[PDB]
């Protein structure tokens, strides 16, 4: 009830640039850079790899297989015994013959990374289970530094302790920081969405972006409580009427001339200057798009990467996805005939 | 040691080549002063006229002091449960909250008993 | 603006004003006394 | 190399292939310690960076106590004239001085 | 339907408890 | 399928090198699980261990 | 040496299914493609 | 405040 | 899998199934809605019947507007019964008992 | 349904906080014998925070107000959920290689033919055949779509400027030309869509 | 519009100015 | 070696152009720095005419700091996390600019960053935009070297006057 | 130009800058002329503001005669990244150098004194839209022999550091005679664009949109009857060949001077004592708390020293909170305590 | 279609969260009030007219008035309201008994320290107070303190009430009398807001 906000940007704060709507905007923010986006998105999905226990059961029925390696209950051993020759062409003999080496190459998977518990890659073993309480999960995620992967983890380069090194205090904290500040703002996000959704005004006033400046008369608080309670919050008369939001942005959006252009001597519009098989048949061209054309001109050059047993990590530049995978695709082949 | 003579370092303003207007007057730059003198201390100004007000009260109050002057009234006395009809009855009365009651007037009353 | 601040500094000048001074007519020793012998 | 030595005892050129299709070996994100922090923060040091740094030292020493001299007593006299430049001036005049010296030799 | 990560977990679960 | 699954979890965590005391803990779960939906939450969460 | 998929990974449900578990036969003439 | 209402919604 | 290989999807099932402003305007476009009811006390809301033979058959879905002045033109172009309804002028005594329940 | 009647019929406007909604869902369940539907709608209001985007928006995923209305302008915004209070935005973005079918392997192998390969629909431009970023391809079903989850702050003038009204009579202006030169119905060029343009799908949230 | 009479001028602090004497300096290293 | 000169000087007539009030300093260089002071005044009229006739060709705004708080670039520092770099500064509030002529005049001008017609004008007839990058004194970088530079020493009475902040090799 | 940052690397130039260009510092710009100017009335001698180093003697005769250029305003400064021993390099500070004009050189001129509104009369917004009609030739309402307006839009800056605020615009009109009124457009009334020309339907709701749309109409440019031969012509670019030499008339600058807009001036320090005195607040009461600092520099975390000089005060305060003359004795003995220690901190 | 299940682990964990002090930038080192300003702006630039007074002179200081008042009144109703529920007052009586005890314990300490300083079991532990009537364990020193300090307060408050609405034929005349009789109503209807409360 004692919620009030400015009449000027209807609570908002912010308000659409003067010029350019540019040195009197925002300063944008870290996700508006396109480039990066893909990059961004790589490390936080390493990082919530680490979390992500969805196929938490089954991570631990192979743990208790590698722990008690003396399991039972075969009762029928599996036939699967056809990798014809070294022989013959197409997809099939290959896709077969790759799924025939699962037994070897799993062997070298568990020889050189091993399991994701004895190395604490994923977040180990029973440690956050649903229905037990929640209390007893944040006790066992405040123990040790399980609520931090090992990419942020202290107890990891304390032993680096002497003389910095490799920045343990200047690098690997400052990403800790970092991370954690994000995670933080994450949660002052979904508080203003929160607030967002029950028509409140947003608790968090974000400084202004890079097409908004704050607003003349709160310079951006927007709202506030008062001793005198809120005569719109009571009563329902809140929001306004459809019609005549209607009829605002009709009369705004419409302005007339009450003169005539031969009385006043005007023949041009408003404004300074005055005086003067594309984008009609085809319509423009994109804008945000031009930075992925090497992998678009790629993937057209080559068809083999469409191939759906291939799965690249993703991205646009040199480094990553497509052309990471070309680059390594043609040092093989160019080392092969080395050896 | 440079010199640097004084008619490349002074202004040569004569004020007839200026627009009109863009001379003040005298009466223009004393109202300017004026001006920005009251502009220097009008929120001051506003600020104290409240907080005196808010001390005016408060000094009323403290002439006022005590009790002394005022007749007892019939209407008002002293104590609330006189004012109005408030007894304790058969329920929520028990005999150690004498004891309880004991220790609150003499925490009330001030002294370090019980 | 300035009616919270100075209602506050009343209360607690006034709580202190029925406490200290201007108490009960002289008689808080009885009060205490009292106190001290009904509380067998 | 690592996985060719490693694994390439008894898995093919595909198996390899595929090892090495998965990234770096146990590092940082397995709680291992990364080889680019670890090539850069104790093997920077050496045998106590050649005794102080000596292969400086030794010269640097060396030629400073050979500079214990005066080196010049024609042109001391632009010295005694700076050394009064640097007690008459306010330091405002001193910034003048700097502020000529850096636009004389920029232009 | 799409599943998301925490409906992923549930479907694990529920196809990892299933035959007991 | 389990080396697929584990291949996932090695490609989706391998993605960082692509840049550029039993009664104390008893005590706390329960007054934590006791003072869920309540103001009196917020001062049980400053008594964890260091978590820094 | 880096991070890159391979084919050997066999990312594809449908040839994880169509070479292990599912053996059908379809009858029918392609239309698209 | 109900009188005061269409005053004050503006 | 299919519904288990976006690592990204939130509640897609639940968003989407569900008309949106665009999609209503493409249906509306189409000749698929048969009638939109205005309703909630700012009447910014509508009850959207579409037509039997609109995708999906004939259901009723609730679309919350924005202030575009080209909707009712739209809709009575394109043959939709546009029914409001009532919207009593008095806004102070009309939301007044109800805000005190 | 409506609760329209009840202000000049007892005095009580119930129609303000009735859920016409609500009450056909529950009428639609209890003719069909299908209790989900009533009940999913029910669930859906009451636990609305769980409902809030926690897929996609990780770790201060603000764009911007220029950036959001250039991503709009070029059309790379699949959806965007305005909430209650029309001054704040999530923006679903998708991920770009799962903006259209591509066959980029990055994406998930959702389409693809009896070879195993991953289908590519890049129809080329004729008016641009040196600029494969010009080229026509069909946009991905927004049910296998990537989509960062962007929060906008809109401004409080936002519909008085009218970036959305345009935008959308930009969208809405043109598809399915009759054409009598050469007979038959054409999209135009102009109604197609690029390699890495979406339709953007505009809903609001209703905060009852 | 929305103009002020004076600006702003803004009139621990060392880190600042590390910060611009890195970024500069880093500027330069991959400029040469 | 500069000059030490001291003398009783008349200041000038109070002006009143409008746009800008005062302005008498009877100097032609201002002190402080010593740079010809800007001693004429264009109106917003005059602005509007040159950049439509093509006479001015250059408007230069100043500039002011922007607040680390007001920069949306990064998590707000009040969140544990690097301190980052300084955000652009921000065009002038006041709207102080100056206005090169096409004869090389220099005039000062009080434009809003942000003015409908001046900013219409400005994108039609191509007159170059340009922001004046900020003071040393003034740029938030350099303010730790503005203080120390105050609070501290300038020569000690060490060797000589011939350099600039000689904090690398002591006085 | 001046927005150009450069990198220094050749020698006898980094002997120059040892690790950096001396900053000049003064008395800010806004009032570095105060005291000159205070000397300078009831005459007494003043020093000489000898100017810059950068230019010479036949550049100050220059000065003295035409008047300052944007060459003469711009100063470079440098500023040392690294030190002898730089690898990429080896013999060069690699120090980076800009260019800039100082906040100076615009001294003592001001913007408008904001006037007493109290004491001006007062005109109406309707008043004002009629004489900004009758001053816009692209209006219907246009008066050819119409007196010059001076009009000046006022903001005000001290409506969260002050207590008489004003949400919106406030035009001080000067006529012919020298009169000045003054228009109070504290809210937007019918927001329109700045091409409207229609007035609105019950004049109330004339705001500063209205204002603002006639100030941007009335600035229009007028053209000479030569679009016939113009929006016609005959070929090639005509815009450039027979338009750009057609010239044109602005007409509100022949009527309007709409000279500049100002801003208020804020006497009171947005995070000053007296601007707490004005509008207190708790979060300001635990900022001048945590202010109150620079006395406590001791191991005082986690064990002893302050968590227990807080619980061993109230024994110095309740226990002396009895009676009067010593109530009186340890509030002034704390009060005089508390003005002395800032004072020295 | 799908079936929902009711969440019941860790629902909205960002809710119980206090991130505002971080997120404003304090601790490290937006202004209200525009809102009491525009609140007043908005009452004298329309204040309904009373032209049934025929427009009287005062008129904004009536609204202004019927503003305060009316804000003074919602409060002191909803918290009437709000106490006035018997879980409310075993709130109130728990928060009081928790409130005695926990000084009891600052005394004891305090003036143990003040006293050493100079010149330098349910039955009693809450049960007999949570099971007993309030007015039986509470002494009437308490409430005739209170009510001593409620009526010094607000002892000045028809006098200031007349000098602030005094301050800046029939004028003066009919305005002196209905004055007095509000000043006194007002002052009366605080002392029985007191009692009611
Ligand atoms: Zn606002
Ligand atoms: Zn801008």
């Amino acid at each position: 009830l004692l919620q009030h906000k400015c009449q000027r940007c209807k609570g908002a704060g912010v308000m659409t640039c003067p010029a350019c709507l540019c040195r009197v905007c925002g300063t944008a923010c870290a996700w508006d850079a396109e480039s990066e986006w893909m990059e961004r998105w790589g490390e936080w999905e390493s990082r919530l790899a680490y979390y992500d226990k969805a196929t938490g059961p089954l991570m631990d029925e192979w743990y208790e297989d590698v722990l008690n390696a003396g399991n039972l209950e075969e009762d029928t051993p599996p036939v699967e015994d056809d990798p014809p020759g070294p022989e013959v062409t197409g997809r099939w003999a290959e896709h077969d013959r790759a799924l025939h080496k699962d037994k070897k190459r799993m062997a070298a998977l568990m020889r050189r990374w091993g399991h994701p518990y004895d190395a604490d890659a994923n977040l180990g073993y029973q440690i956050v289970d649903p229905t037990a309480s929640m209390g007893e999960n944040v006790w066992n995620m405040a123990q040790v530094y399980n609520s931090l992967p090992p990419e942020l983890n202290p107890l990891r380069t304390q032993h680096l302790a002497d003389r910095g090194g490799g920045n343990t205090q200047a690098a690997v904290e400052a990403a800790r920081s970092a991370f954690d500040a994000q995670v933080v703002m994450e949660a002052a996000l979904l508080q203003n969405l929160e607030a967002a959704a029950q028509d409140l005004p947003k608790p968090h006033r974000l400084p202004p972006t890079a097409g908004t400046v704050a607003c003349n008369e709160c310079g951006g608080a927007a709202w506030g409580y008062s001793f005198f309670p809120n005569t719109a919050v009571m009563f329902g008369l809140e929001r306004p009427f459809w019609g005549d939001t209607l009829a605002r942005l009709s009369k705004y959006w419409n302005p007339t001339q009450v003169a005539d252009p031969a009385r006043t001597g005007q023949l041009l519009p408003y404004g300074e200057g005055g005086l003067r098989a594309l984008e009609a048949v085809v319509g423009k061209a994109p804008a945000t798009t031009g930075r992925y054309r090497r992998d678009l001109e790629l993937l057209l050059a080559h068809p083999e990467l469409r191939d759906g047993a291939l799965r690249v990590p993703g991205g646009w530049g040199p480094e990553g996805g497509l052309q990471t995978y070309l680059r390594g695709q043609q040092e093989e082949q160019a080392r092969m005939q080395r050896r | 040691r440079e010199a640097i003579p004084a008619e490349l370092l002074l202004v040569k303003e004569d004020p007839s080549k200026l627009p009109a207007g863009v001379l003040q007057t005298r009466e223009q730059l004393k109202q300017a002063q004026r001006d920005i003198n009251w502009a220097g201390k009008r929120e001051q100004v506003f600020a104290a006229v409240a907080a005196g007000w808010h001390l005016a009260s408060f000094a009323l109050n403290l002439a006022f002091w005590g009790v002394e002057g005022m007749p007892p009234d019939r209407y008002w006395p002293t104590s609330p449960r006189i004012r109005l009809q408030i007894r304790p009855g058969r329920y929520g009365n028990m005999d150690g909250g004498q004891r309880v009651y004991m220790d609150y007037l003499a925490r009330s009353e001030g002294v370090p008993l019980n | 603006r300035y009616t919270v601040p100075f209602m506050v500094i009343s209360g607690l000048f006034w709580m202190i004003h029925t406490w200290i001074l201007d108490p009960l007519p002289n008689k808080f020793r009885r009060q205490e006394f009292i106190r001290y012998r009904r509380e067998m | 190399d690592s996985v060719e030595q490693e694994f390439g005892g008894d898995y093919s050129e595909a198996s390899l292939e595929y090892i090495r299709a998965l990234g770096p070996k146990k590092g940082a994100p397995f709680a291992e310690v990364d080889p680019a922090e670890q090539a850069a923060a104790l093997p920077p040091s050496q045998a106590e960076c050649e005794a102080a740094k000596a292969v400086l030292e030794n010269y640097k020493r060396d030629i400073d106590a050979l500079k214990t001299y005066r080196p010049s007593e024609q042109e001391r006299a632009a010295i005694d004239a700076r050394r009064a430049l640097a007690l008459e001036a306010t330091p405002e005049e001193l910034t003048w001085l700097k502020m000529r010296e850096y636009y004389a030799t920029q232009r | 339907n799409r599943n998301s990560r925490g409906q992923v977990a549930e479907q694990v679960r529920a196809i990892l408890d299933q035959y007991d | 399928l389990r080396s697929r699954m584990f291949l996932n979890f090695l490609t989706e965590r391998n993605k960082y090198y692509l840049n550029s005391d039993t009664m104390f803990r008893d005590f706390w779960v329960w007054s934590y699980n006791n003072t869920q939906t309540n103001a009196f939450n917020q001062n049980l969460w400053w008594l964890l261990p260091n978590l820094t | 040496t880096s991070l890159r998929g391979s084919k050997q990974f066999l990312n594809s449900l449908t040839i994880l299914f169509k070479h292990q578990k599912m053996f059908k036969k379809k009858t029918l003439k392609a239309h698209k493609w | 405040l109900a009188l005061l209402t269409p005053t004050l919604l503006t | 899998g299919d519904a288990n290989s976006v690592k990204t999807a939130w509640r897609t099932q639940e968003v989407l199934r569900e008309l949106s402003y665009t999609q209503l305007w493409a249906l509306v476009g189409e000749g698929h809605v048969a009638r939109v009811r205005f309703y909630g006390p700012e009447k910014n809301k509508v009850m959207a019947t579409t037509r039997a033979s609109a995708p999906g058959g004939e259901r009723l879905c609730k679309v919350v507007l924005p202030p575009d002045p080209e909707l009712l033109d739209h809709l009575v172009s394109n043959g939709v019964v546009v029914d409001t309804g009532v919207t009593e002028d008095d806004r102070l005594r009309a939301s007044l008992l109800v805000q005190m329940l | 349904t409506y609760m329209d009647w009840t202000y000049r019929s007892t005095g009580v406007d119930l129609s303000a906080v009735w859920d016409p909604e609500l009450w056909i869902r529950f009428r639609e369940a209890v003719a069909q014998n299908e209790p989900a539907i009533f009940w999913n709608k029910l669930l859906d209001r009451v636990q609305y925070k769980e409902n809030l985007p926690q897929a996609g928006l990780v770790g201060d995923m603000r764009i911007s107000y220029a950036k959001f209305l250039e991503l709009l302008k070029d059309q790379r915004v699949k959806r965007l959920v305005v909430y209650g209070d029309m001054r704040t935005a999530v923006v679903e973005v998708p991920h770009p290689w799962s903006a259209s079918v591509l066959g980029h392997p990055a994406t998930h192998p959702f389409y693809e033919d009896s070879a195993h390969n991953r289908v590519s629909m890049l129809r080329p431009n004729p008016a641009a055949p040196e600029d494969v970023t010009q080229w026509f391809c069909a946009e991905m079903p927004e049910w296998d779509m990537e989509k960062y989850r962007f929060y906008v702050d809109l401004p409080g003038d936002f519909w008085e400027s009218g970036v959305l009204q345009r935008h959308l009579a930009a969208q809405r202006a043109e598809g399915a030309v009759w054409d009598p030169a050469s007979g038959q119905y054409i999209l135009p060029y102009r109604a197609q869509k690029k390699v890495f343009q979406v339709s953007t799908e505009v809903q609001l949230l209703d905060p009852q | 519009l929305s103009v002020v009479s004076n600006a702003n001028l803004l009139t621990k602090r060392l880190n600042s100015y590390l910060i611009y004497v890195n970024q500069n300096l880093k500027k330069f290293i991959q400029l040469n | 070696l500069p000059a030490r000169a001291t003398a009783v000087v008349a200041p000038l007539p109070e002006k009143n152009y409008g746009s800008l009030r005062g302005g008498r300093w009877p100097f032609l260089y201002d002190n402080v720095y010593g740079l010809p002071v800007v001693r004429q005044v264009a109106s917003y009229g005059e602005v509007l005419e040159g950049i439509r006739t093509g006479r001015i060709s250059q408007v230069l705004w100043f500039q002011a700091p922007r607040a680390v708080t007001a920069s949306a670039a990064a998590p707000p520092p009040g969140l544990g996390g690097p301190q980052q770099p300084q955000p652009p500064p921000l065009a002038s509030p006041d709207g102080r600019c100056l206005v090169r002529f096409a004869n090389g005049q220099v005039k000062q001008a009080v434009i809003p960053p942000g003015e409908p017609r001046i900013s219409q004008a400005l994108q039609q007839y191509g007159t170059a935009v340009s922001y004046i990058p900020l003071e040393p004194r003034y740029m938030p970088e350099l303010a730790a070297m503005r203080a120390r530079g105050a609070q501290e020493a300038v020569l000690g009475e060490v060797d000589t006057g011939a350099v600039a902040t000689p904090v690398e090799l002591p006085e | 130009s001046l927005t150009a940052e450069r990198f220094i690397t050749d020698a006898k130039e980094l002997n120059a800058t040892g690790s950096g260009l001396p900053i000049i510092d003064g008395p800010d710009w806004e009032e570095q002329h105060w005291a000159a100017l205070k000397a300078m009335s009831a005459g007494r001698p003043v020093a000489l503001p000898t100017p810059h180093a950068k230019f010479g003697p036949e550049d100050l005769q220059r000065i003295a005669a035409s008047g300052p250029r944007l060459e003469d305003l711009t100063l470079e400064h440098a500023e040392r990244l690294a030190g002898p021993g730089q690898l990429p390099t080896a013999p060069d500070g690699v120090a980076l150098a800009f260019r800039y004009i100082p906040r100076s050189v615009l001294g003592d001129f001001r913007q408008e004194v904001e006037p007493d509104w109290r004491s001006l009369p007062a005109m109406s917004p309707a008043e004002l839209y009629a004489g900004l009609r009758a001053r816009n030739w692209t209006s219907a309402h246009y008066d050819p022999a119409a007196e010059p307006w001076r009009l000046q839009v006022f903001s005000c800056d001290y409506k969260h550091t002050g207590v008489t605020g004003w949400p919106g615009y406030r035009v001080v009109v000067t006529s012919r005679g020298g009169r000045r009124r003054w228009v109070d457009l504290a809210e937007e009334g019918e927001l329109v664009q700045l091409t409207e020309q229609a007035p609105p339907a019950s004049p109330a709701d004339i705001g500063y949109s209205h204002v603002f749309a006639q100030l941007y109409q009335a600035y229009e440019p007028r053209y000479s009857p030569e679009a016939l031969a113009a929006l016609y012509g005959s070929s090639s670019s005509k815009g450039k060949a027979a338009a750009a030499a057609a010239a044109q008339h602005d007409t509100p600058a022949l009527r309007h001077l709409d000279v500049s807009y100002h801003g208020t001036g804020s006497a009171v320090a947005p995070g000053s004592g007296t601007a707490f005195l004005m509008q207190p607040s708790w979060d300001a009461v635990t900022g001048a708390i945590r202010w109150g600092l620079e006395r406590s520099g001791l191991p005082e975390l986690r064990a002893l020293r302050d968590s227990l000089l807080p619980e061993w005060r109230p024994p110095a305060l309740e226990l002396n909170r009895s009676n009067n003359n010593l109530g009186v004795v340890y509030f002034a003995v704390c009060l005089t305590l508390g003005i002395v220690i800032p004072a020295l901190r | 279609q799908s079936e929902h299940n009711v969440k019941i682990f860790h629902n909205s964990w960002w809710t119980h969260l206090n991130i505002k002090n971080l997120v404003n930038n304090q601790d490290m080192v937006f202004n209200s009030e525009f809102i009491n300003s525009a609140i007043i702006k908005s009452i004298n630039n329309k204040t309904l007219v009373e032209n049934y007074v025929y427009s009287p002179s005062s008129e904004k200081e009536t609204m202004q008035l019927l503003l305060m008042s009316s804000s003074i009144l919602l409060h002191l109703c909803a918290i009437i309201s709000l106490v006035s529920i018997s879980q409310v007052r075993c709130f109130v009586k728990f928060h009081l008994i928790l409130l005695y005890k926990l000084s009891n314990v600052y005394n004891a300490i305090l003036n143990q320290l003040s006293n050493k300083l100079q010149k330098n079991w349910i039955a009693y532990g809450f049960l007999v107070e949570w099971s007993s009537d309030f007015i039986t364990i509470i002494p009437e020193n308490v409430d005739i303190y209170i009510w001593n300090v409620f009526s010094k307060i607000y002892r000045t408050i028809p006098l200031s009430f007349i000098s602030t609405t005094l301050g800046p034929n029939y004028q003066k005349m009919v305005a002196f009398p209905i004055l007095l009789s509000l000043s006194h109503l007002l002052h009366r209807r605080i002392l029985y807001l007191f009692d009611t409360l």
